[PDB]
RNA sequence: UGAGUAACGAUAAAGAGGGUGAGAAUCCCUCUCGCCGUAAGCCCAAGGGUUCCUACGCAAUGGUCGUCAGCGUAGGGUUAGGCGGGACCUAAGGUGAAGCCGAAAGGCGUAGCCGAAGGGCAGCCGGUUAAUAUUCCGGCCCUUCCCGCAGGUGCGAUGGG
RNA sequence: GAGCCGGUAGCGGGCGUGGAUCCCUGGAUGUCCGAAUGGGGGAACCCGGCCGGCGGGAACGCCGGUCACCGCGCUUUUGCGCGGGGGGAACCUGGGGAACUGAAACAUCUCAGUACCCAGAGGAGAGGAAAGAGAAAUCGACUCCCUGAGUAGCGGCGAGCGAAAGGGGACCAGCCUAAACCGUCCGGCUUGUCCGGGCGGGGUCGUGGGGCCCUCGGACACCGAAUCCCCAGCCUAGCCGAAGCUGUUGGGAAGCAGCGCCAGAGAGGGUGAAAGCCCCGUAGGCGAAAGGUGGGGGGAUAGGUGAGGGUACCCGAGUACCCCGUGGUUCGUGGAGCCAUGGGGGAAUCUGGGCGGACCACCGCCUAAGGCUAAGUACUCCGGGUGACCGAUAGCGCACCAGUACCGUGAGGGAAAGGUGAAAAGAACCCCGGGAGGGGAGUGAAAUAGAGCCUGAAACCGUGGGCUUACAAGCAGUCACG
């Protein structure tokens, strides 16, 4: 209901790496606007808001035998803003 | 055997079984009717892993599905169901007056 | 909790309409785990989500008080 | 719809049949015309008050066009 | 059933060492041949929707084994101020306020719009990744546009040119 | 009523008789879609306004509302309320409109206004207040039945198709509109007096109404949605509810035994082998509450009607009649009724005008040309019930992760396969070996019932054995002797 979260941590190597620099890699919302994606990383999550890309992607193989599957709707977002905190409080797996 | 169903987890001796000799169930449930007699396990062999117990052929099974309670112990083995004496308001409790004259009543017991 | 509603069912605006926004972070915070501790957590994610539709629904059902 | 008397209708259905007779004389001919086919009336308006067409439709024209003259 | 005969998708031919692993003419490395080379090259655009990458998996399927594999188990993973397209355009064609027609569903189509490698329309190199990338980083670069400022100004409709 | 957090068993936990599940009823957001509606456009894409709201104000996106399109209602201030429009298994009515086949040809005919396609329709439709009918000097909506003969009927009198009256019975209700005629108020008109708007009266029913006069009227008929309420019943959930043990073989028993009961409920199905009384909330009987719906019953509502006589006259579509055209109705012109409409012409008010029986008469009936009309058959997609109807290559093609895969560009067509077994306790370890697999174990009453499995044959493939067979011609083989 128009709420402010959109996302969840995606976890690459690069991602790991991502800290290193500030990149931030969220599974998110098949629609969020990049603004969503500022304001949302904004005011629900406290930053200045710099650099974006963002990913659609349509899922990504599966079995279980005795019919067919195929992994659901699913999408990526990326970004790193200028002062290089934030979310220190959540890289803390690795 | 719906959403409706019998016992209450109980304390029963029943008859047909090799065993004979009941009381306490232990844990009714859904469609399938499950519920233990506590009262003969046998073995399974619960794999070899430590998760396991390590040396297994495992000791607690109790799963003889039937309905076959001789229903409750208040003076009396099985009986039919009757219904209830109410009197207190909403109060049901299907007391069985069946010979012996006891719900296995959640007062008394479980 | 057996009275989940009574306060739920208090709140008259903003005050609980902004509270929501802070009660739905505290599940906000469900999502961070990937694998951070998701340990008793599985139901404490779970129908802490249920409250949250009573808050929409209080809101569009005091809404409905209101209209 | 369309071509309806506009009051009312001629869109009739149209059976074509005949031949040849030869009966009130006596010997008998052969023809038959198990057939379909199509007749239809005519189009034209004229005047309300100021600026106007009509359409309207054929023969009732010669009636039907001193009613709303009568208006 | 005929048949282990026919067949084996090309007459463009590899060898051997070394390893690997339960078990290798086919698999990984070395070496030497061979052949392409006016493509059996690199590249984009239709195609399709996964491989590609890593580990284990061997019956499956690969027309043979096969520790290999575009096959399996799951995970992995490509985002554009300017690359392409869309927020511009419009031919035929399509569409359809009108307008005018059909047994009935229909007919056409004025005006405008829809619809391309058409047109118009804002850059480029290197670098590192298992994998992608001129959109990730570095350098350089120009971007329609907004506000705020200066300065000048006759300005203002896709109306007519 | 109290244990659960779908099919799925794991995997990590919880919430719980201070109802959670589960069901039942109204709730409230219901992405995108599609008649489709802000605007287009390749369905699941997109692009805005016009308000108010977030983002760092606006430059950038999010929020919620509103942004057709017809046709009407009219409020004839750029618009308001209000109308539809989508289908949907069948269903019928219109409108449309097909052959071969049948004629052992076949073009007339036929099948047949079928099939199909649209249009429309509601839970029914359609018809339905008599220009009947046919023959008593009738009857009085109709349709549905069956009868009414398939006679009476029609034609290349080929094959055919095929009534109605009557009679029985089903349900058994009928009323609204135009009448300058008057009043009315209103519009135009223009000097009033033509038309047009409403309102009254009438707006019929079977020959009456319109008007003047006289007796007149002193009220019952209940609604064919007239209106609402009430018994109103499904919906849902339910609750009962009778009553055997003991013995016994026995892998297992409710079978055998013995002794016993039951009852307005010995239907059925189930529990390890056959239960009237173990279980099945089995049927006897009873619930249910507020809703969400409605015939019977009931009441009030009764709009809407609810006297004859007099004078003559102003009254159901101007267009019916006729002619040539085709249509139906059993009716393909035969003389050709009727209703239908094709064109063509063209009259009038109950002194009518049509009828029935070519045509005339005469006889008698009927009073046409604006509409809603129930309950009555039909239909069964849905629900419920039922079973000399069906068993897993029968039954829909489909019995459970299908009309889905597959195939066919698309149009489409159109798979195969059910059951292990008391429950899984579905096989721990043991060893061969890469692994699968196999053996022991032990499991279990049966694993030669262990997962491609109840039981499993058919040919087809083996061995193990038995008997014979290497100088003979023979479908086969049968008989005779060894």
């Amino acid at each position: 209901t128009a709420y402010d979260v959109i996302l969840a941590p995606v976890l690459s190597e690069k991602a790991y790496a991502g800290f290193a620099e500030g990149k931030y890699t969220f599974w998110v919302h098949p629609k969020a606007t990049k603004t969503e994606i500022k304001n949302a990383v904004e005011t629900a999550f406290k930053v200045k808001v710099v650099k974006v890309n963002t990913l659609h992607v349509r899922g990504k193989k599966k079995r279980l035998g005795r019919y067919l599957g195929k992994r659901p709707d699913r999408k990526k977002a990326i970004v790193q803003v200028a002062p290089g905190q934030k979310i220190e409080a959540l890289e803390g797996l690795i | 055997m719906r959403v409706k169903m019998h016992v209450k987890k109980g304390d029963t001796v029943l008859v047909a079984s090799g065993k004979y000799k009941g009381r306490v169930g232990k844990v009714k449930e859904v469609l399938p009717k499950k519920y233990a007699v506590i009262v003969e396990g046998v073995n399974i062999v619960k794999k070899a892993v430590r998760v396991s117990p390590k040396y297994p052929q495992g000791g607690f099974i109790e799963k003889e599905a039937p309905l076959h309670a001789s229903k409750v112990r208040p003076i009396c083995p099985a009986c039919g169901k009757p219904t209830r004496v109410r009197k207190k308001f909403l109060e049901n409790g299907k007391k069985i007056r069946v010979c012996a004259k006891c719900g296995g009543a959640l007062d008394t017991e479980e | 909790m057996r009275k989940q509603l009574e306060e739920a069912r208090k709140l008259s605006p903003v005050e609980l309409e902004k509270l929501v926004r802070e009660k739905k972070r505290e599940l906000m915070e469900l999502r961070f785990q990937a694998s951070i501790g998701q340990l008793s957590q599985n139901h404490k994610i779970r129908d802490l989500k249920r409250q949250i539709a009573r808050l929409l629904t209080v809101l569009n059902e005091k809404r409905r008080q209101n209209a | 719809m369309k071509e309806g008397i506009h009051p009312k209708l001629v869109p009739a259905r149209i059976i074509c049949g005949c031949g040849n007779v030869i009966e009130t004389y006596s010997t008998k001919p052969e023809i038959y015309v198990e057939v379909c086919s199509k007749c239809h009336p005519f189009y034209t308006g004229q005047q309300r008050f100021v600026d106007t067409e009509g359409r309207v439709e054929r023969f009732q024209r010669r009636y039907g066009d001193s009613y709303r003259k009568g208006r």
